[PDB]
């Protein structure tokens, strides 16, 4: 199985109310384990998972510490984002980042990626071969030629190819017996009555642990994709995942209809339907 | 550019009266990122909440968790209320244990 | 672990 390293920053400006607010959360493959949030009492990075604790006062001060330094560096980012839109300076805005690395089981790198935004809507962008820049519109067209000019690519690539590949595979190790885990999906089905002699089918999957599964309603061995629904993916609050996906079916024909989930922990299609 | 969230509300084992469980709000699909969010019981409103998860999509949106344990009773009633600047009203959102 | 993100 290949991993990643997912950093979320944000960064949103509020006039009137202080100081931007910065925040950062970082994931290893859908388990959160670090964050930063400068409006907690003492802005300081802090880990999300009992194996971050494994880390000395050291990590934690170089973190919390180029942490506040990109803080500066968005905040200085907002306001310059005002000016290439000639937007107000009334308006509060918002910068979305998301930055890291995924890799192979070799531990080898396979994909890298940063990318930028701005109130909610793409500007600018680390094309794949890791050299050169995808601008969105003509503002984020100038922040593309700063960083041709100053190298910024291939400077990200170093980090990209090293720092990000490197410390993606001490996390994967420190807690792999947190990380390396598969819990299988538990599932059943729930039934509701409906207007016109209609019946509502629910399948639910729960405790799961990487949050990729999937969920089909099938009748006679064809999977009713298109007359289905289904909620994205949730946390469920103690680290793993859950699902449901529904399909209306006419009523007393509903042990013609079984639900499929497929997943990691599943060496076997799980496959139900309705217990009256 | 405006997203209303979407208020998913659920626990983490099927309901059983007595037994403690995890309560989860899931807050998603939202933009501007500035939301407030509240865990209700019996109208009141729940002190140990925790939040946490949070990501955005392809798409550019907000995703954030609340969750906060719990023992769920045949009484009690739970719930999610979410205010956010695209709705002028607070939406509130209940616990379907048989959902 | 995290990057040093540059300027726009």
């Amino acid at each position: 199985g290949p991993h990643s390293l997912r950093y979320f920053v944000t960064a949103v400006s509020r006039p009137g109310l202080g100081e931007p607010r910065y925040m950062e959360v970082g994931y290893v493959d859908d388990t959160e384990f670090v964050r930063f949030d400068s409006d907690a009492e003492n802005p300081r990075y802090e880990p999300r998972a009992r194996w971050m604790e494994q880390e000395g006062p050291e990590y934690w001060e170089r973190e919390t510490q180029k942490a506040k330094g990109n803080e500066q560096s968005f905040r200085v980012d907002l306001r310059t984002l005002l000016g290439y839109y000639n937007q107000s300076k009334g308006g509060s805005h918002t910068i979305q980042v998301i930055s890291g690395c995924e890799v192979g089981s070799d531990g080898r790198l396979l994909r890298g990626y940063q990318q930028y935004a701005y109130d909610g809507c793409d500007y600018i962008a680390l094309n794949e071969d890791l050299k050169t820049w995808t601008a969105a519109d003509m503002a984020a067209l100038i922040t593309k030629h700063k960083w041709e000019q100053a190298g910024e690519a291939e400077r990200l690539r170093a980090y990209l190819e090293g720092t990000c590949v490197e410390w993606l595979r001490r996390y994967l190790k420190n807690g792999n017996a947190t990380l390396l885990r598969t819990d299988s999906p538990k599932a059943h089905v729930t039934h509701h009555s409906r207007p016109e002699d209609k019946v509502t089918l629910r399948c639910w999957a729960l405790g799961f642990y990487p949050a990729d599964i999937t969920l089909t309603w099938q009748l006679n061995g064809e999977e009713l994709i298109q007359d289905m629904e289904l909620v994205e993916t949730r946390p469920a609050g103690d680290g793993t995942f859950q699902k449901w996906a529904s399909v209306v079916v006419p009523l007393g024909k509903e042990q013609y209809y079984t639900c499929h989930v497929y997943h990691q922990g599943l060496p076997e299609p799980l496959t139900l339907r309705w217990e009256p | 550019i405006q997203k209303t969230p979407q208020i998913q509300v659920y626990s983490r084992h099927p309901p059983e009266n007595g037994k403690p469980n995890i309560l989860n709000c899931y807050v998603t699909q939202f933009h501007p990122p500035h939301i407030e969010i509240q865990m209700l019981k019996n109208g009141k409103k729940i002190p140990k909440v925790e939040m946490s998860d949070m990501s955005f999509s392809k798409d550019w949106s907000f995703y954030i968790l609340a969750h906060t344990e719990f023992t769920p009773t045949e009484t009690d009633t739970y719930a999610c209320r979410v205010k956010h600047d695209s709705m002028a009203e607070p939406k509130t959102v209940y616990w379907d244990r048989d959902m | 672990a995290v990057y040093n993100f540059a300027t726009m």
